[PDB]
């Protein structure tokens, strides 16, 4: 019944809060519960009789036979009644007469909820420290969770000041968005300044016995780090500091607007799921993510470090200063976050070369799945997006990695300088406001036409409507023999049928770059058309071409086949003149052409033929994940024999290289992109049977198990070494290993020691390690699936473990498929080599003989192994030619 | 004079003596070396064991091991 | 309808042979076929106006309207009709009038059969010699097979002298049972001697071109060794022709009667199932069990040879000299055969201490299937026995192994001489006759009373009714502490129910030996009670007593719980006070017992503590048959871990003696049972990684691919040599020893080479093994199921060969499941690991989704996997502490 | 007199030069060494390479190899 307005998700436009007090006083001691009051004030835009505020779990106290009171700021409204409506969580409070229009009223309310243990709201953490079990009271109120620790109008146009206070244990302390107003006077209260205007969702607040390490910047920002007392003192919170200061002033810079705020507090937490929240002022992160140890932390552990960082200190200016007018706009900001981390992460590690990295994170990783029929555009209307679920629905990673690759690929072909003129006159046009995506095209609009160096096909607008209107990226094919280029809507499975109706009918308006055998050309612009001629891609017999240059276009590029023979005989004669991301280019678009049927999959095979002398990182990576694959659909058969002996050919030289920079093993390389190739050099020569690669990991396992107090192993090559150790050894290496997870306090070497449990040949040792996995003091919860997958990796335990999970089927899902998607993806790893008759016979037997999500998982694991089937009947002779011949 | 050389040895991962090239020479012709081990995070706080004894020589200074010597320095 | 004589299995007893006038003519030009005449002399006892004969598919010509001619020897009988029946492979002549009594008839007939591919009658062997095939023409007439070569009375009580002759191409020679006459003068005909008062199922004829070794022995007789020209040329028949002479003098002496024949010729087949046929005169074996080559046969080979060779000429006296009334006593002939042959070679090889090997190749094999309630005794009625196929189902190996151990246990109460005059007694009286079981109970019981020294319980006929007329064997308890000993029926299942009725309550008389301490005491029989007391068995707290010396009756023994341990003392202590034999016997016992549960498992498994200080080959090898089932039932459990440690400890003082012994492995011991150790030390050392034993196989392993023209490895070790390696090794391994058995021309060396295949730690190359069994040109139909069973043995490949298994049920059922008991093996063989309820439920869905003798092969793997599941769920904490205490 | 020795040489199966017991003495003082290899067969028709190489010493003959001397007979 949409007549009656307290049945509408969405609030009514009659009623704007301008300030909360908001008083809160948990009880830490337990049912735990906590108590508050709280006043609003609001003015009423237009005249009405009903006061409709979001309310969720929350018990109140009578006041003169009603849950709150009302009262001007004298007409004074009289409550015929106040009811909760539960499905729209709402607070609904009837007034004998309309309220006066321009006048301001003011609400209160006491009111007693739960601090409960789910992540929403106002809840508790229970942590382990030394010994003891200790608790603490964290808010994490996104989207539509500050409802249910307070009454408010909880939408993100709904701005108001705050002014917060708090009552607790003397013992403990209290922190929020802003500084304390002054001292706190077996119970203390704590009051807190007022917070600009701002959205509910940002706000937070948090009890607890913790410790921090504070530093001042020149700007006059302090900035703490806040971690448990252990931590603080062992000085695992000093490289957060280090590089607080110089990304606030490189985003200070870079938006060219001060920093909104006057203190930037980052407080890590033993156990938060969510991963990283952007709360203004008062930042959240998990301490495996914010804190590191100079002892026994990898280059990869500093990077997500580093990287988190920016991507939450971005948010301060783009995303809280100003604001998403609706929740389907939230595209925009994350995909800026995700953006410009790397560029902050740039500024705080000059020598990292971080912005190559995002490709491979981003672009590459959404392709993937925005490759299918079944993906969804960016940008979808706001009348679609009402209900939590839904709202809950748009935090995907397409809304991440596919924002940040299209507002990369508008940044690039705008230039950085009319870019960040436009990023600042939206900031300044609309601060402490909320916006649409078509403001922000606006200004960029503006900032172009008042320069004549850039000129575009059309406007910012309709140039982006194609990009965020429509799912999918195109491919582009080029004839060089007359110079002809095309695009095409490309889809990973060729016989796969698209139902969703674009307007544009899949045409994009691409902006394409090129080279002319390493000679840049001039600027094209492919205007939205089927099918074009110019004469930028016309080629002789001896010159060659390269359309995206660093990949900054979210398209595919498919060539003719002579133009890719004289692109794999350029990387055969000098890899310089290419740089290094279309080296991983050529190798990514050839495979995905494979998959896809339109080039033959000897060609992706021939563009992997220059990685014998190639020593960065980039290529190696990109080749190993297409080759996976190939690994995961071959490794029971012959082909098995001539891939490994390839790749062992391909990457001999590689690890003599290292073997030979690392003088024997002994410096490490500085720089983030070399360890990372130092990393795959050492895995791929141990994987594929290097006898100098199995030699290093005897000697330092031996080395290591002679001391096992201080360990000799850097941790770059730990888990390489112990995995290659236990695969080589018996039962002793295990045991030893085994006996070392269990006594391992931090959190990074105990995962790498239960990862390398995983690599043993012997079946009785793989049995006993499942065995072990049902007991709850050996194996955590949290990780069993894990360990599962880990076994399901090794090729001898694929059998052990299918019939593990057979077995204990109704265990495995009631313990992880009541509300959790970690079953859906251990369905999905121990199913993925299935790839003949036999095994799909057997599957829909189990799925016929075990009839929720299980049968849904099923039905995808059933569709996988049809494809695998399919692939594998088709391509495996020409597969073995091809490795017997090369190898 | 007077000339001091710590030496700074590893253990390589092959399981051999390397001469660090983090080796201190002090000038305030008797040559006194002093060697120092470390692992791979670069801190020279423990004491030569007899594999990772080496004798500082001399223009370039070395590091003779039992076996070979290696380069260290540059006294240019 | 049995009144008409021939609708009667049992040939009438109106008419007897007197001799025969055979004439054969072999077609071996093929549609191949065979062409004769047969005349048939014999005596009317009584007068009858019908004659019947044995005939099996055989085309006749018509002599005056009719199928045969009869004249007598003047009433000519008329033949009113002449007809066959096929049911009871009869030719039936009516006569118009009854024949005369005292009369003796001449029958002429002339036929024509085929040659077909099948071992029975007159049938052709066809053979690869060099590039070409070839064909010969033998017969395989056992039984009741004569009837298809020529018309005859075939039963073994009808004897008569036999007149042959062949119609032979001049490029062929023809061998027969008895010298030829003369020269035989495109066509040849030789004719052949008389040959003398014999049975029908002893004959046999050859055409071939083959080449011979003769010898002659001084008594005078002509000893011919017969195979292929190349194979007589390289010298693979001398170790026959050199070992045949002793045994044949050997016998002479035992019997105490000279060889009742001239000649005696020994021919070699390429292809013959059978194994070897004790024909009067000329004896057939198959090549791979008669030819020995000094260059690439191992010891067992060379015991297999002498064996088979003394269990085939004892026929000779015998078997052949004597022959069987019906085919219900023909426990009594093989039994004898297969008790004296380990005596004939022990006079051929006075060093190899061969007479003990019979318990472990006999005794323990047969109590394995005579201790469950499906057996059946020794000893049936004449009347239960008529057709064929029952005739064919009494030789089983209960005939063979269960009557030798009865006839070695009646030979050793009753003394060798005692025993050896009875034998020559019985074999004066009844020459060229027949007997039955009573005759030399009769015999035997006239030697004993003419003795006053050796005395009886019974006499020898009611001693052997308690063996002979009831299935199974008793296990004897002894009391020590009263001296108190029962028996009891024997059963391996604790829970099974016995429903075949006994006429002696499954009660023995039982002759019972035992020392005491060492000193051998007085003789004592059980007299078929069950329960007894005597002082021979009460012991003091010092004293122990030990009862089946020798193992000499056929019957298990249990103790008390303290003699076993002063019995572990002793063996603690001084090996030498007891018998090899009898060590091998307690753990023999000891296992047995305790799957019966009778004694807990820890007494058996404490009944191998001292192994560690044996260098005997019986106790290791009794100890390894027993814990073959244990390492199948904990091989893929946590069990497993101790347990091979616990073996590791056991074997390496062992190996580590023979280093000593063999100078590092370059001199080889020179007798049988030094050499069996060693063979064992080795493969058990390689089996549980015992560095030595692994470096020992790789170095022998490198120098064998350096100069693969000589093979520089012993040929006892190759198969340890060729496994360790393949297993350390990967795939260069595999591949060279794939391509030395793809060109291997011998048959023992490729089998060697194809179970070392099997010994790969791979699943890829598994795998590709498992397809390359497929192709019949790779992989021969007759090794396809043993090479399965191999790759089942293999932990590794226990899931992929059933997978393989349940993807190819139709073609493997279709390919060795018509006719052949292959099948069924190969189906025990690859599902004898399943003990989890998991693998049951699998195994019953299979059959619930595959529904002749495979679904019987099926029920029977449930059962034994209901079995095995209740075991180990029985027994597994109880060993795994054992083997964690004692590793 | 002149004495001859015939010694025979055989490979370990962990590689190592093994002096036969079948070496044969002949008394028809100079010594006079012939080497012949062989194998598990016992068959001596192959000249001793750099490897299963010695030489025969004097009382009690023995073949002194590269790294041992191995006593072979007696001459009593
Ligand atoms: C929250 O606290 C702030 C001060 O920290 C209050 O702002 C003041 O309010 C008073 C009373 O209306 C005004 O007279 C002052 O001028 C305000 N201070 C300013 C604008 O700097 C604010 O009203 C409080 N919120 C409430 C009561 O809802
Ligand atoms: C991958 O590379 C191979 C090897 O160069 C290509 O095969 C050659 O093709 C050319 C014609 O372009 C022939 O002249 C050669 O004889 C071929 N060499 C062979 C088969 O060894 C192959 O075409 C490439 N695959 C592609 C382009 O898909
Ligand atoms: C088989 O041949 C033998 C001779 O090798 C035959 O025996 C002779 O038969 C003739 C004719 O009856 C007698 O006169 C001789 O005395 C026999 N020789 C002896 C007994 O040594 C025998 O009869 C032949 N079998 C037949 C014809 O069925
Ligand atoms: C197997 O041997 C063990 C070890 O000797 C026996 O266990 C011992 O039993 C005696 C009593 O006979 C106790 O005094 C010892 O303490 C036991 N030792 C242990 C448990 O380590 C065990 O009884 C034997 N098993 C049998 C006879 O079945
Ligand atoms: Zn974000
Ligand atoms: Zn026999």
């Amino acid at each position: 019944d949409q007549s009656k307005p307290w049945n509408v998700y969405r609030l009514p436009k009659t009623l704007i809060p301008d300030s909360y007090n908001v008083t809160l006083r948990p009880y830490l001691t337990p049912l735990y519960v906590f108590t508050g009051t709280n006043i609003v004030r609001f003015t009423c835009k237009e005249s009405t009789n009903i006061v409709i505020i979001h309310s969720k779990r929350l018990n109140y106290t009578s006041h003169q036979g009603h849950m709150v009171a009302l009262s001007g700021v004298h007409p004074q409204p009289v409550i015929v009644r106040t009811e909760l409506v539960e499905l729209t969580e709402y607070l609904v409070v009837h007034l004998q007469e309309p309220l006066v229009a321009g006048r301001q009223y003011e609400m209160n309310s006491e009111f007693q909820g739960e601090l409960a243990d789910d992540l929403a709201g106002f809840y508790r953490s229970e942590y382990m420290e030394n010994g003891v079990k200790k608790v603490l009271a964290t808010t994490h109120m996104q989207a539509t969770e500050a409802r249910k620790s307070f009454p408010c109008f909880d939408e993100p146009a709904m701005k108001a000041t705050f002014n917060i206070t708090i009552i607790h244990p003397n013992n403990l302390v209290a922190l929020s968005n802003m500084l304390p107003r002054g001292p706190s006077v077996t119970w203390k209260v704590t009051e807190f300044e007022t917070t600009p205007i701002m959205s509910t969702y940002l706000l937070a607040y948090i009890v607890s016995e913790f410790s921090y390490v504070e530093t001042r910047a020149p700007s006059g920002v302090l900035i703490r780090i806040w971690a448990r007392p252990s931590a603080i003192n062992q000085g695992h919170g000093d490289y957060a500091l280090k590089v607080t200061g110089p990304i606030l002033d490189f985003f200070s810079q870079h938006y060219d607007t001060p920093y909104p705020l006057n203190k930037s507090d980052q407080i890590a937490l033993p156990d938060f799921n969510a991963g990283a929240m952007e709360n203004w002022g008062l930042v959240t992160y998990r301490e495996s993510a914010l804190l590191y140890d100079r002892q026994s932390s990898s280059s990869g552990n500093q990077e997500r470090v580093v990287t988190v960082i920016a991507h939450e200190l971005a948010h301060q200016w783009f995303g809280n200063l100003v604001t998403l007018e609706w929740w389907n706009d939230l595209w925009l900001n994350e995909g800026f976050a995700s953006y410009v981390e790397y560029l902050g992460a740039d500024f705080a590690e000059p020598t990292w070369n971080l912005k190559d990295l995002m490709v491979l994170n981003d672009v590459y990783r959404v392709m993937a799945v925005d490759a299918l029929a079944s993906s969804h555009p960016l940008s979808t209307p706001a009348s679609e997006i009402n209900t939590p679920a839904q709202i809950s629905e748009v935090f995907d990673s397409i809304s991440y990695s596919k924002g940040a690759s299209v507002l990369r690929m508008l940044s690039n072909f705008l230039t950085e300088d009319l870019f960040k003129m436009g990023i600042a006159s939206y900031l300044h046009t609309y601060k402490y406001g909320n916006t649409i995506y078509l403001n922000l095209w606006e200004h960029l609009q503006q900032v172009v036409d008042k320069q004549p160096t850039i000129k575009l096909p059309d406007t910012v607008s309709a140039i982006m409507d194609r990009w965020i209107l429509q799912m999918g990226f195109p491919v582009i094919t080029v004839d060089t023999q007359t110079g002809t280029i095309s695009q095409q809507h490309f889809l990973l499975d060729p016989q796969s049928v698209v139902t969703r109706p674009s307007q544009f009918n899949y045409l994009w308006i691409v902006p394409i770059s090129s080279v002319r055998s390493g000679s840049p050309q001039a600027h094209y612009w492919l205007p939205g058309v089927e099918k074009a001629q110019n004469d930028l891609f016309k080629t002789t017999a001896n010159d060659w071409v390269l359309l995206n240059l660093n990949v900054t276009g979210y398209y595919l590029v498919n060539y003719d086949n002579e133009n890719w023979k004289k692109i794999q005989t350029q990387l055969q004669t000098d890899l310089s003149v290419i740089p290094v991301i279309n080296r991983a280019q050529v190798i990514h678009d050839a495979f995905n052409l494979a998959s896809a049927q339109k080039v033959p999959v000897t060609l992706a095979l021939n563009n992997t033929l220059f990685l014998i002398q190639e020593t960065e990182y980039m290529p190696w990576q990109a080749a190993l994940s297409s080759l996976s694959y190939f690994k995961l659909m071959f490794d029971r058969s012959e082909v098995y024999g001539p891939m490994k002996r390839y790749l062992k050919k391909q990457v001999t030289p590689l690890f003599n290289h290292f073997e030979r920079v690392t003088k024997n093993w002994t410096d490490h390389p500085q720089t983030l992109m070399d360890q990372y190739s130092e990393i795959n050099a050492v895995s791929t020569a141990c994987s594929y049977g290097v006898p100098e690669c199995e030699k290093l990991a005897a000697t330092l396992f031996a080395q290591w198990k002679k001391n096992p107090q201080n360990n000799p192993i850097h941790p770059n090559l730990r888990s390489t070494v112990y995995c290659n150790a236990i695969a080589q050894g018996g039962e002793e290496e295990w045991n030893f290993v085994w006996e070392q997870f269990l006594k391992a306090e931090l959190v990074n070497e105990a995962d790498k020691l239960r990862g390398a449990l995983a690599c043993s040949n012997q079946v009785w040792i793989l049995n006993r390690f499942l065995s072990y996995t049902l007991d709850p003091n050996l194996i955590r919860k949290q990780d069993v699936t894990s360990t599962l997958s880990s076994i399901s990796s090794n090729v001898v335990g694929q059998t052990l473990v299918w019939d593990f999970v057979q077995s204990n089927w109704k265990k495995l899902f009631q313990d992880y498929g009541t509300g959790s998607f970690s079953f859906s993806n251990l369905i999905q790893a121990v199913t993925r080599r299935f790839s003949t008759e036999f095994e799909l016979q057997q599957l829909e037997q189990f799925k016929k003989n075990n009839m929720g999500s299980a049968t849904r998982a099923l039905e995808q694991a059933l569709e996988k192994t049809k494809a695998n089937l399919k692939w594998v009947k088709e391509n495996k002779d020409v597969v073995l030619r091809w490795f017997t011949e090369n190898s | 004079v007077n000339i001091t050389i710590d030496l700074g040895m590893k253990l390589s991962g092959y399981g051999q003596p390397i001469a660090s090239a983090l080796s201190n020479i002090t000038l305030p012709v008797y040559v006194h070396s002093t060697c120092k081990s470390s692992l791979w995070d670069n801190v020279f706080n423990s004491d030569c064991t007899d594999v990772l004894h080496a004798t500082a020589v001399i223009f370039d200074v070395a590091a003779r091991t039992r076996t070979n010597e290696q380069v260290v320095r540059s006294l240019y």
